[PDB]
């Protein structure tokens, strides 16, 4: 739905500040599907939003989000999961945005990688793993 | 010794080297010992800190 619609979004902007408005108020939602919307209205948001209006007034608009999404980075498994799919696409379609999208993963890199020589497990297997009421799941998928 | 290791700092060492020098007058050759027990086999990440110590 929202492809095909996006072409509206670079001619026209009180949509575009009802959008990132709506898939927001998604991020913060009960259903699951809701962050996913998010993830999504975002992702391609970055992604077909710029190759890089005035650049600078998009250069930061998708650092703005890219920010609004390291709360999603944080959030259940299959939410983070879409980030680190969706964003292959986004560094193809918006090259420039490489040298934050890094820092923004290899962050969430080093809180499971244990960077010494001469400590045998390299990485933190069992903090990818909340237990709590015996419902014991993977989120951060590494 | 830990944070000397760490930080590849050679003052803190010498600090605690003569520390447990003092504290002997064979404690000495006791703490090197425990030193060679999962301390001077790799003091850093990097085994450099052998070449500093």
């Amino acid at each position: 739905l929202l492809k095909a619609v996006q072409p509206l979004l670079k001619v026209s902007m009180s949509m575009r500040d009802c959008l990132i408005l709506v898939l927001r108020k998604a991020m913060f939602a009960n259903q699951l599907d809701a962050r996913k919307s998010a993830v999504a209205g975002f992702l391609l948001l970055l992604k077909n939003f710029k190759v890089l209006y005035n650049s600078v007034a998009n250069e930061t608009f998708c650092l703005e989000i890219m920010d609004s999404l390291r709360r999603c980075l944080s959030q259940q498994a299959d939410v983070r999961l879409m980030l680190y799919e969706g964003f292959y696409d986004v560094l193809r379609r918006n090259s420039q945005l490489a040298n934050s999208v890094m820092q923004t993963l290899l962050s969430q890199l080093k809180q499971f990688y244990e960077p010494k020589p001469d400590l045998l497990p390299p990485l933190k297997l069992e903090a990818c793993i909340l237990t709590q009421g015996d419902k014991i799941s993977l989120q951060e998928p590494l | 010794m830990a944070q000397a290791f760490e930080s590849c700092q050679l003052d803190s060492m010498v600090t605690a080297f003569l520390v447990v020098r003092q504290a002997a007058l064979l404690s000495y050759a006791d703490w090197f010992k425990a030193s060679f027990g999962s301390t001077r086999g790799y003091h850093g990440c990097s085994k450099k800190a052998l070449v500093f110590l």
